[PDB]
């Protein structure tokens, strides 16, 4: 969706991405146009933008939080069209607008509060991974790996809207060009009927697909509801591992790391060599995900804190498991509910019981 | 050249300490040695000068900083060794050799000395005088160590016949001799030698008595090996091997470097452990890091260890006096020569700097570690290191110490850490007291140390308080000096019966009590009582100085008293100041502003001059007034020529004494503030060093009769280094009581002529007012009450009292003038009494609380009425502040003196016309009063209160004053004031000094500096221009920095006017300046005042239309009433721009006048319609919510019908009320529909030719265009345009400017944009709008504003109409020429510069309009018309979508109408169509975006603003997507049909 936003736009976009993935993408997409990397803090940024504007070269500027107001006339897309020549005023310098000129604002920090003037002139495109984003990513991966048939049915449902219709239209056009090339000769009957029968078979397949869209949709819904707890657990695992940085400065982890544990557990899994039952494979993959995530986190983690991450994984599995009480009250009392003012009525009770224990 | 410098450094390693330019100076000036000794204190430990021959050919010896000199046994000759390096090395080697030989001779002497009993004091004194301090201490240590070694060697058997007791007895008799000697009168050098000797001998006694006599008989036992042992073997030919020093298992060779007379650090257990640890670290070739709290004795400890081993030690403080270009080379020098280096505090270093020096130290320490490889102990290849990217040899004796308070990870394995958290203070004191001569040192130490602990704890925490070990040590040396002085006094009339406890108490009180705040003095004395029981202090009588003080005070109109009497605290402070003057130079006089500081030392100086007969001269200099460079002087980077600064010039003049400056007490008083920038050169002068280090190389030494004075109020931005070097006296405000202020004022009134008849009048007045200036009289109680009251500025007692005294002086002058007007029947006693008492009450009323709100003044007046006995205005409704004291002696209302002025029609609401009112008629009286005494004053009030014009008109009313309008920006510095004097004033050298006076004769130049508080506050809490003004006001002059002369101001006055300090951008003024400037709070005019002034304005207005003449008063009344209603609501709390000032009413009247001026014969209907139009456009359109607008409209028609009941409502049900001048020749109220069509066609043309994007027109755009055209229509018009970004306000304003002919000017802002480009742009627009009749629309955006200087420049542009600071020099002459050209083009005469400038200002205010845009400073909100460009409404979004979606094929005849979808209330059909449903869905989408942003903000946040630019982009995307997809579908359908036809043709072919 973000790439869709990048492709079709009127106001120039600003790229928000904690990683460099989007910057790499826009790099590869515009190599043919000779996209030049630039940053606002750079002193040569002015001459770079002027040169790119002269040849209509695409530009990307990093460090957008230190935005340069000098780009306001360019962002506004103001045009001083005079004498058959398109013109802009850049400070004291006057430049012509070479067409096919694009600028992509960029940054690396999710939490940047831009002024409203910068807000209005730009289309925000965001790449920050969230609960729902990683949740859906893990779901897509698990349907792609574990149940490729449902994944293919999902892809067919996706294509049936426009892609299958376009393919059918192009096949009809091929029939048209073949027929006008052959002028509908009775001698060409064999090829014509072969093509028309293949077209009829394709149309029948499409009609069966549109007649079964409810059944396929319900099956996809059932499988997604089956596989949802695993993806919720994965999102919780990743966000716990990310927030682990608060305990110790040594506990920094990336999304690439978590994707690595997910891929390792999904494909390179010894436990899933002989298992075939879908529910059995799902239980195995969940258990191995928890185990391998804990092992890989704690291998490079302090010994005094292993129990902390083990407890976090226990709570996450408890939230993900079914047929169990929610246990919010007991856990809340265990975490913080101990520090409630209750000094009143602190009787010694039994002699074996101390004051603090009381 | 640099290579030659490096080679010279390599030839003589000690050159690495001096700088590259310093080394260039050395090599260039090798021939003459007189410039060498300036730098000779850098590469040597204590050598400060070289004893040369009469021709500077040979070097007979060296001399230390303290004057101690060493005579070479074999002098060297510079003639035989002409090159600098060779003879310098020879000097070094010879110094070491003679040091060794003197040590040998002294050892031979002290061997005879110690091996004896009952040593004669005379031979010992000759011995100690013969040798140096370091030499005598080393000889004592060597003799004691060898004696102990012999004793233990004789103790092989055990304890039988132990001569260790003999050694102890010898040490005891030596102690007795030293204690006897130090008690007498000795030269300071001999005194220091005695001090060092007794310290070392006490340490020896303590070691031998216990640490050796604990049944220790083996010379190899560790109890003796642990102590520092000295072994001397003179037979060694090598100098470095003569003396052997040992510590545990570590051995070193005495470096024999000359250190002069250094401070011998007291030996204590912590110091011992420190020595042991440091020597152990050095033996293993490791670094030493004695970390610990600052002041625990760390750096000095290392320094004293180095002094013990005779090694040069260097200290690198890290208090930002840090550099690498010098540190690399001194590290090279340390590795080369073999000296020591200690860092004071390594934690202070910057991260990168710390890492770099850590890398260098790591390299050096790795070299040192490799220097002691067990496999490579025989170091054949020299041990080298990498500094400055080159190989450097490391001498094994070099050592590096890093002192902390953690260590970087690089040096953790290389540095041994030691924790000296707590030094043994009791032993430190005991030794110091015993060394001073006291015979009960231990008890005095046990008393003093806990006393210092208590003083550090029990006393309140202060920045200036200091109770560190250094403070204790000093106090002790002062006590020793006091005891010696008392011994001398008693002798001049054995003497061991002195009460030394009293002596120590006297010293500690004499050194502390001056630096204690008033509340802490009883606490300190209680502490002394608790620690010292029943031992009291006795202040010296100083009877002669007391008599001189009384005489001077009675001469200078001052109160004098002793002890409990009035002023006793003050005179005690003077006596403490005099004692501190005796004790040391460089004193600190500190107290709250308004205390008796300046005149305390003034009276002390005059008393000293009259008593001792020594003429006293004081030089008062303000540091912050001038730049540091000008204070000290500058060195030209090219010619290398030096020009002395003010302090440098004064010191040079004193030293030279060409007129006989010596034999005269010179005091350099630094009145002002202290911050670590201008005092960094004063550390060298303030301490015992007493020498000034000029950067060129000149050395200036403080003569003994010169003392440095700082008169600083707070002492808070000052470093501990500055205060710790100062004996300082605190002047608490409690010292200066109000009673002496009153008595001084009365005496000055009774003596100083306020100009013999005037003397008689003043004396009668003073006799009358004497009762009120009592301890509990009217004035004191009024002051006490007003202090509780609230004031716009901080209330300072001195400011209020000074203003009161000034107004009383004006009362006396009024009486004198009245007697002058009536030569017959002069002023009688009873009438004078009545007038004076009433004026006193009126004066207290206007001075106290004169800077507060009206209700606060009323409260104060009620308090005075309660407490006073004098008659008061009997009217119970009108406050006393509205009355005045007539010359006849009765209260009269100020309203009687307010005249009725009729102004001309074309002058209505002119920039300069002022209508007198009660506020004005009072402010002019107070202004004249306070300008009679040339006292500067500040008018403080909310923006638009009329301060500027009241001030200007009152100043120009007087004929003999020349008014100058000076605007103080945030970047205002004194140079603006000096330029002002240069342009208007002249310098005259005819009288005793230089005098600066205006060119015009008999004219009192007044520098009206508006926005006095706007100048920015520097880093250290000072405003340079304000301090400069204070220096002029209090002292009457300033120092012309060009020739460092004291030029006296004459006929110069200062007047200020500024916004309240709470307004953003305003900083409170300094109390010291605030004391001399009374402030009057100019509140907003009262409703009666507005009624009067604007009734005058309306009466002048309506002469144009005679038919409405009698209707002027109801119009004014309704206008004022509506303004009051708008003011009581829409408070600034609800919205930052909800500010209402009479400037709004002035703009209102100007607008009605502009509307009426073309027009002729208007009925009352048109008048009320125009009034309502202006009220709507000025009040209704600045609001946000619709409720505010509807309330405004309802109240407007309500008041209109209230004050015009006879008129109908024909102007009321008219809802639009739209005025324009496009449809006809004049500004008629045209009808909405046809003007709507006309503007629609106009903007159609506009976006057809000018713009490149279609512009829709909705009702909001229409009414906005109406407001915008209105605002450029009026003169001096400026719009405030408040709305969300992208709403089109800039585009709409540009459209209006294009359609009304005005050109548009936009400031093109970039990152490199600075102030000078901005003022160039302002010059450009003003020139193009003032010189030429062309009308410019100024586009101003929030993004274009970067710094506040832009904002204030624009502010003066809008308010004044021009900015005087733009045009100077050639630019001003060009304006002269171009404006004369414009005048001759228009048909006007040029006259002079001032008239043409007035015409230029008129042209600018008539032919310039500034629009300002801001997304949602009170000054900016005022002086502009505020228009709320709110977000697009639902109807606006609906219309935008409908117009922008008309092109699309969005018509579906088969549409089915469902129920609900309420989004747009004014949906065009009741049953919506397909296109209407689509546009409603679009505006619903935008509404849901708004709601989603609001919800996201509610739950957490991180929301980006949603603007109509988003809606336009969405509409464009919808259009492109719809058109593209429909095109694809239609092309596919066409291809389908074409293929179907072709297949039909193929079917026909099949059939054929
Ligand atoms: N006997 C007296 N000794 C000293 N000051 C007296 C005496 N009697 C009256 N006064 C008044 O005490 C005040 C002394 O103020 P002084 O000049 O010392 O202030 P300052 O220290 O310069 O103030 P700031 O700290 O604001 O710079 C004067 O108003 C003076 O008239
Ligand atoms: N007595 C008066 N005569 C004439 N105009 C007056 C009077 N009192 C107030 N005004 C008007 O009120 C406004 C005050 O002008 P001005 O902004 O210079 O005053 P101010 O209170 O000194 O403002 P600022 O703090 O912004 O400098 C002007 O519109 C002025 O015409
Ligand atoms: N062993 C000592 N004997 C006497 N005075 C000492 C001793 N050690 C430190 N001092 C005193 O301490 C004061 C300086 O302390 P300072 O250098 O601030 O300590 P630190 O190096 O621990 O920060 C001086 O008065 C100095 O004479
Ligand atoms: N009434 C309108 N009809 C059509 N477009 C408009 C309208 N108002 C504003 N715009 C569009 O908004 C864009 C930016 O407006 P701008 O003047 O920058 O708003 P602001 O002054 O609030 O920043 C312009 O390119 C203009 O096309």
């Amino acid at each position: 969706e973000n790439a869709i936003m990048l492709k079709r736009f009127n106001r120039y976009p600003l790229i928000i991405d904690p990683s460099g993935q989007a910057t790499e993408f826009i790099m590869n997409e515009y190599k043919d146009r000779k996209i030049t990397r630039t940053s606002f803090l750079d002193d040569a940024f002015r001459k770079n933008l002027e040169s790119a504007l002269r040849f209509g070269n695409p530009l990307l500027v990093q460090d957008v939080e230190s935005y340069d107001p000098v780009l306001n006339p360019v962002l506004n897309r103001e045009v001083r069209r005079t004498g058959g020549r398109v013109l802009i005023t850049l400070g004291d310098q006057d430049i012509d607008l070479s067409p096919s000129f694009v600028i992509f604002l960029s940054t690396r920090d999710p939490t940047v509060e831009f002024p409203p003037d910068l807000c209005s002139r730009v289309t925000f495109v965001n790449f920050t991974v969230t609960r729902s984003s990683l949740q859906s990513q893990c779901l897509n991966e698990v349907l792609k790996a574990e149940r490729p048939d449902v994944d293919e049915k999902r892809s067919d449902l996706l294509k049936l809207q426009g892609e299958f219709q376009l393919r059918l239209r192009q096949l009809e056009k091929s029939l048209l060009q073949a027929l006008n090339e052959v002028k509908g000769r009775i001698l060409d009957d064999d090829t014509i009927i072969t093509t028309l029968e293949n077209l009829k078979r394709e149309a029948a397949e499409v009609t069966r697909k549109v007649e079964e869209t409810d059944i396929v949709m319900q099956e996809v819904e059932t499988v997604s509801q089956q596989y949802l707890p695993l993806s919720t657990a994965c999102s919780s695992i990743y966000f716990t591992m990310e927030s682990l940085k608060q305990i110790h400065f040594l506990y920094q982890y990336s999304l690439q790391f978590f994707l690595d544990i997910y891929h390792n557990v999904l494909y390179e899994n010894p436990n899933l060599k002989g298992v075939t039952d879908h529910t059995q494979r799902l239980s195995i993959i969940t258990k191995d995900l928890f185990q391998v995530a804990f092992n890989r986190v704690a291998r490079g983690m302090l010994h005094q804190d292993h129990i902390t991450f083990a407890m976090l994984l226990a709570r996450i599995k408890l939230k993900g498991t079914v047929g169990e009480p929610t246990y919010d009250a007991e856990f809340q009392h265990f975490l913080r509910g101990n520090e409630i003012v209750l000094s009143a009525g602190s009787t010694p009770r039994i002699q074996g019981l101390t004051v603090e224990q009381a | 050249l640099g290579e030659y410098l490096e080679r010279e450094r390599s030839s003589f390693p000690r050159f690495y300490f001096v700088g590259d330019e310093d080394l260039l100076e050395i090599i260039g000036n090798s021939k003459n040695v007189a410039k060498l000794q300036k730098h000779f204190k850098k590469m040597f430990a204590g050598v400060s000068s070289i004893i040369l021959n009469e021709d500077n050919s040979v070097v007979l010896g060296i001399s230390s900083r303290e004057g101690e000199e060493v005579m070479f046994k074999t002098p060297v000759s510079i003639t035989e060794h002409p090159k600098i390096n060779e003879w310098l090395t020879l000097v070094e080697k010879e110094m070491r050799v003679t040091l060794a030989k003197l040590l040998a001779e002294s050892v031979t002497e002290v061997e005879i000395f110690g091996k004896a009993t009952s040593i004669d004091p005379n031979t010992y004194i000759t011995w100690i005088d013969k040798y140096q301090a370091q030499l005598v201490v080393l000889s004592a240590q060597i003799a004691w160590s060898e004696n102990v070694e012999t004793a233990l060697s004789s103790m092989g058997g055990g304890g039988d016949a132990a001569p260790l007791h003999s050694v102890l007895s010898n040490v005891e008799v030596t102690l007795n001799v030293l204690a006897d000697s130090v008690l007498m009168e000795q030269p300071p050098l001999r005194r220091r030698k005695l001090e060092h000797l007794i310290t070392e001998l006490v340490h020896q006694r303590d070691v031998t008595r216990s640490l050796i006599k604990s049944k220790i008989d083996n010379a190899k036992s560790f109890e003796w090996l642990s102590q520092m042992r000295f072994y001397f073997d003179p037979k060694q030919t090598d100098v470095l091997q003569q003396l052997s020093i040992q510590m545990a298992n570590a051995k070193f060779n005495y470096g024999f470097e000359y250190l002069g007379v250094q401070d011998k650090l007291v030996q204590t257990p912590l110091t011992d452990r420190c020595y042991l640890t440091m020597t152990q670290a050095l033996e293993a070739r490791l670094g030493g890091s004695p970390f610990g709290p600052a002041g625990t004795g760390k750096t000095e400890s290392v320094k004293a260890l180095g002094h013990q081993l005779g090694r040069f030690v260097l200290v690198f403080n890290c208090d930002e006096t840090f550099d690498f270009q010098a540190m690399g080379r001194i590290f090279v020098g340390l590795c080369q020569v073999g000296a020591w280096g200690c860092f004071d505090e390594f934690n202070r270093l910057e991260e990168r700097m710390l890492s770099a020096v850590s890398q260098q130290v790591q390299c050096i320490q790795e070299a040192l570690r490799e220097h002691s490889n067990p496999n490579y102990d025989k170091t054949s290849a020299p041990i080298t290191c990498e500094l400055l990217n080159k190989q450097v040899k490391v001498s094994p004796d070099m050592a590096i110490f890093i002192t902390m308070n953690n260590l970087p990870d690089n040096l953790k394995k290389l540095f041994r850490s030691l924790a000296m958290t707590k030094p043994d203070r009791q032993l430190i004191a005991q030794v110091m007291l015993y060394s001073q001569g006291f015979r009960t040192a231990e008890v005095l130490a046990n008393k003093i140390v806990p006393f210092f602990k208590l003083c550090d704890e029990q006393l309140s925490s202060q920045s200036h308080y200091d109770f560190g070990l250094r403070a204790l040590k000093s106090v002790l040396v002062s006590a020793g000096n006091v005891k010696r002085e008392r011994i001398q006094k008693i002798k001049r009339e054995i003497a061991e019966n002195l009460p030394e406890q009293e002596i120590l108490i006297q010293s500690v009180c004499e050194t502390m009590v001056p630096k204690l705040v008033a509340e802490d003095i009883p606490l300190l004395f209680s502490l002394l009582s608790d620690v010292f029981p029943g031992v009291q202090y006795h202040r010296g009588e100083m009877t002669a100085l007391r008599e001189e003080l009384k005489k001077v005070c009675q001469e200078m109109y001052l109160t004098y008293g002793d002890g409990e009497e009035v002023g006793g605290m003050w005179v005690e402070k003077v006596l403490q100041l005099y004692q501190i003057t005796q004790i040391n130079h460089g004193l600190m006089m500190v107290g709250p502003s308004g205390s008796g500081k300046s005149m305390a030392w003034r009276v002390l100086l005059k008393a000293l001059e009259r008593l001792e007969g020594v003429e006293g001269v004081a030089h008062i200099i303000d540091p912050k007034a001038i730049s540091k460079d000008h204070l000290y002087g500058t060195l030209d980077p090219n010619t290398r020529e030096w020009t002395d600064g003010l302090f440098t010039h004064v010191l040079r003049k004193i030293i030279d004494s060409v007129r006989g400056e010596l034999q005269k007490r010179q005091w350099i008083v630094f009145d002002g503030d202290v911050d670590p920038e201008w005092v960094e050169n004063l550390n060298s002068v303030l301490d015992d060093n007493k020498l000034l280090t000029l950067p060129n190389g000149e050395r200036l030494s403080l003569p003994p009769n010169v003392r440095i004075m700082f008169e600083v109020q707070d002492l808070k931005y000052a470093t501990l280094a500055t205060v710790s070097r100062c004996g300082m006296v605190w002047f608490s405000e409690d010292v200066l009581s109000t009673d002496m202020i009153f008595n001084n004022f009365l005496a000055r009134l009774r003596s100083i002529p306020l100009d013999s008849p005037m003397l008689q009048i003043q004396r009668d007045a003073a006799t009358i007012m004497q009762p009120y200036f009592t301890s509990n009289g009217l004035v004191t109680k009024a002051l006490e009450h007003a202090f509780q009251l609230e004031h716009i500025m901080d209330l300072t007692r001195l400011r209020c009292l000074g203003s009161l005294f000034s107004m009383l002086h004006q009362a006396c002058r009024n009486v004198a003038q009245y007697n002058a007007n009536h030569p017959d029947f002069p002023m009688q006693i009873e009438q004078l009494e009545r007038y004076i008492q009433r004026y006193l009450v009126y004066a207290i009323l206007w001075s106290l609380s004169g800077d507060s709100r009206l209700k606060m003044r009323a409260e104060l007046g009620e308090y005075i009425r309660r407490i006073t006995t004098v008659p008061l205005p009997t009217a119970p409704n009108i406050p006393i502040i509205d009355y005045e004291v007539s010359i006849s002696g009765e209260w009269s209302p100020w309203q009687a003196k307010v005249p009725q002025i009729e102004v001309e029609t074309h002058k209505v609401a002119a920039p300069d016309v002022v209508v007198p009112t009660l506020d004005t008629v009072r402010h002019e009286a107070l202004l004249y009063t306070w300008l009679a005494e040339h006292k500067p004053l500040v008018l403080c009030g909310p923006p638009g209160s009329g301060k500027t014009m009241t001030l200007f008109s009152a100043l120009r009313a007087l004929p003999d004053m020349e008014v100058v309008g000076l605007n103080f920006s945030s970047a205002t510095t004194p140079e603006l004031l000096l330029k002002t004097f240069d342009h208007y004033c002249e310098y005259r050298r005819t009288p005793n000094g230089v005098v600066l006076a205006p060119v015009q004769l008999g004219k009192w130049l007044v520098l009206f500096c508006d926005e006095i508080n706007l100048p920015d506050m520097d880093k250290y809490g000072t405003q340079r221009v304000i301090s400069f003004i204070r220096q002029m006001v209090e002292h009457g002059g300033f120092y012309r920095t060009s020739d460092q002369t004291w030029v006296k101001l004459e006929r110069i006055q200062f007047v200020g006017a500024c916004n309240p300090p709470t307004d953003p951008g305003r900083k409170p003024l300094s109390h010291r300046f605030l004391r001399h400037v009374p402030v009057v709070y100019v509140d907003y005019p009262g409703p009666a005042s507005l009624t009067q002034i604007y009734g005058t304005f309306n009466r002048a207005m309506l002469r144009l239309i005679p038919s409405l003449r009698t209707y002027a008063e109801p119009l004014t009344a309704a206008m004022v009433e509506f303004y009051t209603m708008s003011q009581e609501r829409f408070t600034q709390d609800t919205q930052p721009h909800y500010i209402y000032s009479p400037r709004e009413m002035t703009r209102w009247v100007r607008g009605i006048f502009e509307a009426l001026r073309p027009l002729e014969t208007l009925p009352v209907e048109g008048l009320i319609r125009i009034w309502a139009h202006e009220a709507l456009r000025l009040f209704q359109d600045r609001l946000v919510e619709d409720e505010e607008r509807r309330w405004t409209d309802e109240n407007i028609d309500t008041v209109a019908l209230k004050h015009f009941p006879n008129i109908d409502r024909e102007k009321a049900m008219s809802r639009p009320i739209l005025y324009s001048n496009w449809l006809s020749k004049d500004y008629i109220p045209v009808d909405q529909e046809e003007l709507r069509d006309y503007v629609k066609a106009r903007l159609k043309v506009f976006y057809e030719e000018e713009l490149d994007v279609p512009l829709v027109l909705f009702n909001e755009v229409l009414d906005h265009v109406l407001r915008i055209d209105r605002i450029f229509r009026q003169p001096q018009g400026h719009l405030l345009l408040i709305g969300v970004s992208g709403a089109g306000k800039t585009t709409l304003s540009r459209f209006v400017a294009w359609m009304n002919g005005l050109s548009v000017y936009q400031i093109k802002v970039h990152r490199k944009y600075t102030g000078e480009d901005f003022d160039e742009d302002l010059r450009t627009v003003l020139r193009r709008s003032g010189c030429k009749n062309e009308k410019i629309a100024f586009i101003m955006d929030e993004s274009n504003v970067l710094d506040s200087g832009f904002l204030e420049r624009m502010n003066t542009l809008l308010a004044n109409g021009e900015v005087p600071g733009l045009f100077e020099g050639d630019e001003y002459a060009t304006l002269m020429t171009q404006c004369k050209e414009g005048a001759q083009k228009e048909g006007l005469m040029l006259d002079s510069h001032e008239e043409l400038y007035k015409w230029f200002t008129s042209q600018v205010i008539r032919n310039l309009h500034v629009v300002f845009t801001m997304n949602p400073s009170p000054a900016l909100f005022n002086r502009c018309v505020l228009n709320w460009f709110g977000d697009w409404s639902t109807e606006a979004l609906y219309q935008v979508g409908k117009e922008f979606t008309s092109k699309m094929d969005l018509e579906k005849p088969n549409y089915i109408v469902p129920d609900y979808m309420p989004v747009v209330y004014d949906k065009l059909p009741q049953p919506p169509s397909h296109r209407e449903a689509i546009v409603n869905s679009c505006v619903f989408v935008h509404q849901t975006l708004h709601q989603a942003n609001a919800r996201l903000a509610k739950r957490g946040g991180r929301t980006m603003a949603i603007t109509p630019r988003h809606y336009l982009d969405f509409i464009n995307h919808y259009a492109n997507l719809f058109h593209e997809k429909r095109s694809e579908l239609e092309e596919q359908q066409m291809h389908l049909n074409v293929g179907l036809r072709k297949i039909k043709e193929t079917v026909d072919q099949v059939e054929e």
